[PDB]
C-alpha cells in the first residue's frame, strides 16, 4: 500500500538529474538525440524534453512542471529541486506513520504564509535601464556562457525599452530574432524595424533607397490572367501560347501600373518605390525592375508580411492589381547587407519606431540555439520586470527569509499542520544549498553564515557565488522576477500535495 | 467446489471494492494510472478507476456494470455502493465457513434491508418543497464540494427554475420526471450570465432561406419521415396536408427554394437535418402526431402545439426558438461560458438536485451525511437484533456492523484514528438518543451534523442501500460460474 | 564512509527491537535457554546481558551500556533509544557532508547545556513517606504487574525507611532477598532480622527458643574422621574400617565443651545455645544437645555466617574448643518456621537492627527472578532517590523541556555546531515518543500537545501513560533520578560520540 515511496524516490532520481544547473555556474547537459545530432543546453524549459525520462511518475512531474512554468519561463529547475526536497521531507515523517493529508494541510498553511511574507519582502522601485540592465544579466548569465552573455544583455534592455510602449506588456510577434551562419559570432546588434529573410541577388538592387513603398507579390509569371499556381498545360495549345505569353505580358500589364504608381508618388521613382514577391520573378522583369529602381525580390515568408502590414502602413496583400494607391507600404529607409553569402533586406524608419529585430549570430547550430533560447529567457524575464512595478532579492535571499518566517510562524498553527510547515519551511532551504554546492563550497557552512547574517540583521542577505559569504544581494543587483517566484510556490505546493496524496499504483 | 466459489466472488468484490474504497469524501485520495505506454494519471474520481482498469473475474464485472447503472439512474453514489457491497460480501465470509446455507444469509440480509429502510425512512428530517430556503440549504450540503463553488450563485437559481419545467402529470401529483426531455442548450462564447431558463423547445437546425411565413401564432406541428421532393410529376402529400389546413408540418429531409415556395402555397414550415432527440422532445412539447398512411388519415393528423414562433441569430448561426409550447415537459436551458470542462460538471450536479427535488416531491426527506445516517441505522439494526432469535441473528447483526464503513473510511483518510473515533461516535449514539451525531470529513471530528449543516438526499441513500444488498445477495446465490473458462 | 552506516544500521535495529519496553505500559520479553528454560522479563539489563545479539557492534554498544547503568540505578532502554536516535539524527546529516566531528562538537556542546538546564530544574523536595512511594511506584509499575508493584512499594519504602536510620548511604549487604515456591505469590513482606535457607533434621528441639545466645563455630557433631587413609577400601581394609574410629571420642569431647559453654554462660538447660555448622551433624548427638536446651543446627552457607557475625555474632571453624564467650550473641526470637516440608530459621529480634530480608512466595521460579529483580530495582531508586535528595519529573517533561532549551540555545553557538545540537535536541525526542507509542497512541499527535502545553506553562509537562493528555508530573506523582538523569546524558553522550567517530571496520 505503500507507493508513496516509488513516488518519492522517482522525485528524488529528478533532482538528482536536474541539480547542479542553477546559477551561472551551472553545468550544462550534454543532449544527444538518436540520430547523433547534438545538443548543449542547461535551462529546464528545454531539458525536460530530454528524449528519455524512464520511470513514469518524472515524466509526469516534468510534464506539468514544463506545462505550468510557460507562463514565466525561469523556474523549472527551482521548481523541480523543491518538489523533490518538499517530498524527501514529508517522507522523514510519513515513514513514522502520519498520514500525508495532514502533511498536505501543513503545505497549503505554509505556503499561505509564505505568500504573506513574499509581498512585503519585494521592493518596488521606479526601474530604469541600469536595472533592466542587472535583471537580464542575472537571467542570462545563468543560461550561457558568463562573458557572453554581458554583451547580449545592452542589446536586449535597448530592444525592450525600444519596444515598451506604455504599461501594456509587449507581444511575441513584436520583437522577433533572426538566424544566420556568419564564422564568428559578432555580438548581437538592434535593429530598428522588421529585417527581411531572404532577397533576389541580381546585381543592380537598389541600395541607399529613402522614403520607399512597398507591395507584396503572390503569382507573376506562371499563369496568364490566373492566381493559380501549379503545373503548365503543354497539352492545350491555347494554354500552352497563353502560359508562355502569361511569361511577359502577365508581368508587364502590372509592371506598367507599379512604374506609373512611382512615378506619379516621385518623378522616375525618386523616392525608390521597392516590391516584395512571394517567389521569383521574370529575369526580364528583374532587370527592369532593378532598372526602373524598384527591388525586385522573392522568397517571402508568412510571418513577413503581417508583420509589416501594421509596420510598414497600408496592407502589403499577397494578391495583385494594386489598384487603389493606399495598400502600399511605406519604408522610410531599405537595406541590403549580403554578408558573407547570404543577403539580407534591413527595413527601416517604417510606419512604426517599434517592431525591431535581434541579429544573433554565430557558429553552426550547437551553438546558436543556446543563444537564441537564452536571449529569449532574457526577454521573457525583463518582460516580466517590466510588466511588474517590483522585483525580489535573488540568490536564495529571499528563500532564506521565507524559511526564517515559516518557523516563527510554525507555533501558530494548531496541530501537526504545525509539523507540516516545519517540513515546507526546511525545503524552501534547497536553492541556498545548491547554489553553495555548484559553486564548490561547503553546503551547510555557507547556509549557516546566510541565516546568521539575516538574523542578526534584517537585510535580505544572499549567497555570493565567487567566494561563498554572505552578500546583500541589494547592491549587487541579482534581482529575480516576483511573479516566477509565486508562481514557484504554486506550482511546487501543488505538485507535492499532488504526489503525496496517491496510492495503489494500477496497471491500467 | 461448493462454497469455494461464493468464497472466490466475494474475494474478487473484496479486493475490487478497497480499490475505490479510499477515495470519497471531502479529502480523497488520489489514484495511479499506468496504461503500458507509459503515461500516469492523476484521478480522483472511482468511476473513472473502474471504467479504466480491466478485470478478468465475470463477478468483478457484474459489480462495476450495477455500479454504473446506478451512476446514470440516481447520480452520485457509486463508490459508497461498491463500498458497501464489498463490506457484506466480506462479512458473509465468517458464516459462509460456518458449514451454514447461504440461503439463510440471503434471508438475514433480506430482513436487515427491511429493517434499514425502515428506520431510514424514520430517521430522514423533512425539508420544504417550492421554497427557496431550504434548496439553498441543500445546494450548500451536496452541490457544494463540487466544481460549483465559484459558480454557485448561478447553478442554484438555474436549477430552482429548472424543477418545474419536466414534470408529467399521469397517475398523481407530480411524481413523474424524465430526464433527457430537457432541453440543454450548452454554447461557448460570451460571459457565464448569458445563461438563461425558456419554456419551449430550441432547435439548433433551420430552414436554408428563411423567405417565408415561418414564425405563426398557432403552430400546429405535423412530424413526417416522408422526403419532400420536386412535385408529384410530390406535391400529393402536400395537397393531403392542406386537407386538415396545418400551419407547421415537421420533416427530416432537405428543403429546396421551388419546395419552399410548394409548402408556403400549404403554409407549413419543414424543417430539415434534425436529431431524433430533438425530434422527441419537440412532439412532446408541442402534442403532435405523425401519420402518413392514406386510410389512416383523419381529422386526429393534426395536433396544436406552440403558441408562438420566432427566430434569431444570435451570432450568425441559425437558432430556432420554439416558445410557449402546449406541453411545458420539453423547455429551453440556456449554458453559456468559455469552456465545457466545468459547465458540463456545473449542469450534471444541477440535474442531480433536480431528482432531489422530485424525490422532495415524493418523499420530502433529508438524512444526515457525514456518517450519522449509517451509524444510526447500525444501531437501529443492533438494538433490533436483541428480541429476534433464531440462527439468521448472526448476519443480521454481522450487516449492521458492516455498514459501518463509510464513516470508518471518512476518518482514515483524514489522519484521525480510526477506533477511537468510532468508538466515541458509537457511544455518542446509542444511550444519546436524540442526537445522530456524524464525523466532520475535513478535521476528522465529531460534530452534530444538524450543527455543521450537511444532509443527502433520502432517494439516493435508500438506492444505495438497495442496490448493495441486491448486489450481496446476487453474489451470494451463484453457486457456479463455470460454462467453459 | 561505509562502516558508519553499517554501525547507524545496527545501532537503530537494536533501538527497534528494544523500543517496545520502555514506560510501564510496555510488553514484556520471553527469553528462551538453549536448554529449554525460559525466562520473562523486561528489564533493560538483563534483557542486554541475555539477549543472543548478532550483529557485533550492537553486542558492543549493549555492553557499554550494562557496564555503565551498573554504576547508577538504571534507565538502561532510555539510554539505548537515545543512542539509536542520536545516530539516526546525525546520519541524517552525514549523508550530506558533516564531517563527523562538528557532530560531535554540537552534541558536547548540547550535552553541556543539557547538564546546565537539569541543575536548574531539579527539585529538591524534603524526606517523607509519601514522595518514596511514589518513587517506588514509578520504580516498580514499570517492571511488574500494576497491583503486584502496589503491593511491593509499601514493603520495599518501610525497609528502605528502616535502613536509612544510620543517616548514611548503605544498602546491599543489609537488605537480602530469600528464595522459596509457595504457591500463593500474596505473601510478601519484610521480615526484620534474618532467615536462614534450611534448618536440620531434628524432633522438637525448641519450637519458639524465645530469647538465646548464638556463638555458631561450625559444630563438629559429625567432626571430619580418617576416612581418607589410602584411596579406598584396599586390601588394607581395617585402616578405613577401624582407624577411622577413635574420631568419635572428638565429637564427644566437642559436646562436653558445647556442655560447659552452655551451663556455664547461659547457667541453666534454657536461653538456647544457638550453632550453625557449614556441614552435616550426626541426629544421635543432636538430639543429646537438643534435650539439654541447645540450639543446634547445620549445613549453612557462608554469606549466613557472615551475615550472623555482623548481626548476632560468633567465631566459625570446624575443629574449635571451649572458646570464650566474647564472640557469643543474642537474639530476642529465634522461632523456627516449616511451610509443608522445608523448614526456615526465624533469627529475629537480634541485636544490630540493621540487618534485614524480605519475604516474596512467587508460585513458580519465573515469576520469582522477575520478582527478586524488580524489588531490587525498587530498593536502588529508593537508594538513590534518598542520597542524592533531589528528584526530577519524570513521563518525559525533562526531556521535552531540555529540547526547548537546546532549540533556544542553537543560534547561541557558533560555527555548524547547531547541527550537532539540533540532532542532539530531536534525539532527546525521542523518550516522550515512545512512551506514547507504547501507550497506544499516536507518536506526533501526543508530542504536539505536550510541546504546546508546555509552551504556555512553563511548568514541566508530561505524557498521561493512560489517556495520552499533558500532565504535569509534579501532581501526578512520577518522578525520576536526578542521578540516573545525569548518568545517562553522560553515557549517551560518550557512546554516541564513539559510534560516530569511527570511519573502517578490519578484521583481527
Ligand atoms: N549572479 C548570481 N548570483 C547569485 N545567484 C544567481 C546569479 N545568477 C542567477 N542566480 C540564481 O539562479 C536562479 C535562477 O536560475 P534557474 O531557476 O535555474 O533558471 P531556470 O529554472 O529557468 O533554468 C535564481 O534563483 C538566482 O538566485
Ligand atoms: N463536508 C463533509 N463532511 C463530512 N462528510 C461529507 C462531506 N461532504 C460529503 N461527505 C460524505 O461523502 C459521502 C458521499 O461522497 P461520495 O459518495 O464519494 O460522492 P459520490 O456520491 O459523488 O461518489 C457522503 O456519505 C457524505 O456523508
Ligand atoms: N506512571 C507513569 N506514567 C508515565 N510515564 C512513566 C510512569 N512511570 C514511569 N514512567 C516513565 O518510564 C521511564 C522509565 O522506564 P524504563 O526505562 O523501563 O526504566 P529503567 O530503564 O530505569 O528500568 C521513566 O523515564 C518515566 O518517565
Amino acid at each position: 500500500q505503500a507507493a508513496l515511496a516509488v513516488n518519492i524516490s522517482a522525485a528524488r532520481g529528478l533532482q538528482d538529474v536536474l541539480r547542479t544547473n542553477l546559477g551561472p555556474k551551472g553545468t550544462m547537459k550534454m543532449l544527444v538525440s538518436g540520430a547523433g545530432d547534438i545538443k548543449l543546453t542547461k535551462d529546464g524549459n528545454v531539458l525536460l524534453h530530454e528524449m528519455q525520462i524512464q520511470h513514469p511518475t518524472a515524466s509526469l512531474i516534468a510534464k506539468v512542471a514544463t506545462a505550468q512554468d510557460d507562463i514565466t519561463g525561469d523556474g523549472t529547475t527551482s521548481n523541480v529541486l523543491i518538489i523533490g526536497e518538499l517530498l524527501k521531507q514529508a517522507d522523514l515523517y510519513i515513514s513514522e506513520g502520519l498520514h500525508p493529508r495532514i502533511i498536505t494541510e501543513g503545505f497549503e498553511a505554509a505556503k499561505e504564509k509564505a505568500l504573506q511574507f513574499l509581498e512585503e519582502v519585494k521592493v518596488s522601485r521606479e526601474m530604469d535601464r541600469e536595472t533592466l540592465i542587472d535583471v537580464a544579466r542575472t537571467s542570462l548569465r545563468t543560461k550561457v556562457h558568463a562573458e557572453l552573455a554581458d554583451v547580449l544583455t545592452e542589446a536586449v534592455v535597448d530592444s525592450i525599452l525600444a519596444i515598451k510602449k506604455q504599461d501594456e506588456p509587449i507581444d511575441l510577434f513584436m520583437i522577433e530574432i533572426m538566424e544566420m551562419k556568419h564564422k564568428s559570432e559578432t555580438d548581437t546588434s538592434l535593429i530598428r524595424g522588421l529585417v527581411l529573410d531572404h532577397g533576389a541577388r541580381h546585381p543592380d538592387m537598389k541600395k541607399r533607397v529613402e522614403d520607399a513603398y512597398i507591395l507584396t507579390c503572390n503569382v507573376s509569371l506562371e499563369y496568364e490572367k490566373t492566381e493559380v499556381n501549379s503545373g503548365f498545360f503543354y497539352k492545350s495549345a491555347e494554354e500552352r501560347e497563353k502560359l508562355v505569353k502569361a511569361e511577359r505580358k502577365f508581368i508587364e500589364d502590372r509592371v506598367k501600373k507599379i512604374i506609373e504608381l512611382k512615378r506619379k508618388v516621385c518623378g522616375d521613382s525618386d523616392k525608390g518605390f521597392v516590391v516584395i514577391n512571394q517567389k521569383g520573378i521574370d529575369p526580364f522583369s528583374l532587370d527592369a525592375l532593378s532598372k526602373e529602381g524598384i527591388v525586385a525580390l522573392r522568397r517571402a515568408k508568412r510571418r513577413n508580411m503581417e508583420r509589416l502590414t501594421l509596420a510598414c502602413g497600408g496592407v502589403a496583400l499577397n494578391s495583385f492589381d494594386d489598384l487603389s494607391p493606399d495598400c502600399l507600404g511605406h519604408a522610410g529607409l531599405v537595406y541590403e547587407y549580403t554578408l558573407g553569402e547570404e543577403k539580407f533586406t534591413f527595413i527601416e524608419k517604417c510606419n512604426n519606431p517599434r517592431s525591431v529585430t535581434l541579429l544573433i549570430k554565430g557558429p553552426n547550430k550547437h551553438t546558436l540555439t543556446q543563444i537564441k533560447d537564452a536571449v529569449r529567457d532574457g526577454l521573457r524575464a525583463v518582460k516580466n520586470a517590466i510588466d511588474d512595478g517590483c522585483v525580489v532579492p535573488g540568490a536564495g535571499a529571499v528563500e532564506v527569509a521565507m524559511a526564517e518566517a515559516l518557523i516563527k510562524h510554525k507555533p501558530s498553527v494548531k496541530g501537526r499542520a504545525q509539523l507540516g510547515v516545519q517540513a515546507f519551511a526546511d525545503a524552501l532551504l534547497i536553492i541556498p544549498k545548491v547554489l553553495a554546492q555548484n559553486s564548490g563550497f561547503d553546503l551547510q557552512e555557507t547556509l549557516v553564515k546566510i541565516q546568521a547574517e539575516h538574523s542578526e540583521s534584517g537585510q535580505l542577505v544572499g549567497v555570493d557565488l565567487n567566494t561563498g559569504e554572505p552578500m546583500v544581494a541589494a547592491e549587487v543587483g541579482v534581482w529575480d522576477n516576483y511573479c516566477v517566484k509565486k508562481q514557484l510556490l504554486h506550482s511546487c505546493t501543488v505538485i507535492a500535495t499532488n504526489i503525496l496524496l496517491v496510492d495503489e499504483i494500477m496497471r491500467a | 467446489s461448493g462454497r469455494k466459489v461464493q468464497s472466490g466472488n466475494i474475494n474478487a468484490a473484496k479486493t475490487i471494492a478497497d480499490i475505490i474504497r479510499t477515495c470519497l469524501g471531502p479529502k480523497s485520495m488520489m489514484k495511479m494510472l499506468l496504461d503500458p505506454m507509459g503515461g500516469i494519471v492523476m484521478t480522483n474520481d472511482g468511476n473513472a478507476i473502474l471504467r479504466e482498469i480491466q478485470v478478468q473475474h465475470p463477478a468483478a464485472k457484474s459489480m462495476i456494470e450495477i455500479s454504473r447503472t446506478q451512476d446514470e439512474e440516481v447520480g452520485d453514489g457509486t463508490t459508497s455502493v461498491i463500498i458497501l457491497a464489498g463490506e457484506m460480501l466480506s462479512v458473509a465470509e465468517h458464516f459462509l465457513e460456518q458449514q451454514m446455507h447461504p440461503t439463510v444469509v440471503i434471508s438475514a440480509y433480506r430482513k436487515a434491508l427491511d429493517d434499514m429502510i425502515s428506520t431510514l425512512k424514520k430517521i430522514s428530517i423533512p425539508v420544504d418543497i417550492s421554497d427557496s430556503d431550504m434548496m439553498l440549504n441543500i445546494i450548500n450540503s451536496s452541490i457544494t464540494t463540487k466544481a460549483i463553488s465559484r459558480w454557485s450563485s448561478l447553478a442554484c437559481n438555474i436549477a430552482l427554475d429548472a424543477v418545474k419545467m419536466v414534470q408529467f402529470e399521469e397517475n398523481g401529483r407530480k411524481e413523474i420526471d424524465i430526464k433527457k426531455y430537457a432541453r440543454v442548450e450548452k454554447i461557448p462564447g460570451g460571459i457565464i450570465e448569458d445563461s438563461c431558463v425558456l419554456r419551449g423547445v430550441m432547435i439548433n437546425k433551420d430552414v436554408t432561406h428563411p423567405r417565408m411565413r415561418r414564425y405563426i401564432k398557432n403552430p400546429r406541428i405535423v412530424l413526417l419521415d416522408s422526403s419532400l421532393e420536386y412535385k408529384k410529376g410530390i406535391q400529393q402529400l402536400c395537397e393531403d396536408i392542406i386537407q386538415l389546413k396545418p400551419d407547421v408540418v415537421i420533416t427530416e429531409k432537405g428543403i429546396s427554394d421551388l419546395a419552399q415556395h410548394y409548402l408556403m402555397r400549404a403554409n407549413i414550415t419543414a424543417i430539415r437535418r434534425v436529431r431524433k432527440t430533438d425530434n422527441n422532445r419537440i412532439a412532446r412539447a408541442c402534442g403532435a402526431r405523425i401519420v402518413s398512411r392514406p386510410e389512416e388519415l383523419r381529422e386526429d393528423d393534426v395536433g396544436t402545439g406552440a403558441g408562438l414562433l420566432e427566430i434569431k441569430k444570435i451570432g450568425d448561426e441559425y437558432f430556432t426558438f420554439i416558445t410557449d409550447c402546449k406541453d411545458p415537459k420539453a423547455c429551453t436551458i440556456l449554458l453559456r461560458g468559455a469552456s465545457k470542462e466545468i459547465l458540463s460538471e456545473v449542469e450534471r450536479n444541477l440535474q442531480d438536485a433536480m431528482q432531489v427535488c422530485r424525490n422532495v416531491l415524493l418523499d420530502p426527506q433529508l438524512v444526515p451525511g457525514g456518517g450519522a445516517s449509517e451509524m444510526a441505522v447500525a444501531h437501529a439494526l443492533t438494538e433490533k437484533s436483541k428480541a429476534m432469535t433464531g440462527v439468521e441473528q448472526w448476519p443480521y447483526r454481522a450487516v449492521a456492523q458492516a455498514l459501518e464503513v463509510i464513516p470508518r473510511t471518512l476518518i482514515q483518510n483524514c489522519g484521525a484514528s480510526t477506533i477511537r473515533l468510532l468508538t466515541s461516535l458509537r457511544a455518542k449514539h446509542t444511550q444519546e438518543n436524540c442526537e445522530t451525531w456524524g464525523v466532520n470529513g475535513e478535521t476528522g471530528t465529531l460534530v452534530d451534523m444538524k450543527e455543521l449543516g450537511i444532509w443527502e438526499p433520502l432517494a439516493v441513500k435508500l438506492q444505495t442501500y438497495k442496490t448493495a444488498v441486491e448486489t450481496a445477495v446476487l453474489l451470494l446465490r451463484i453457486d457456479d460460474i463455470v460454462s467453459g473458462h
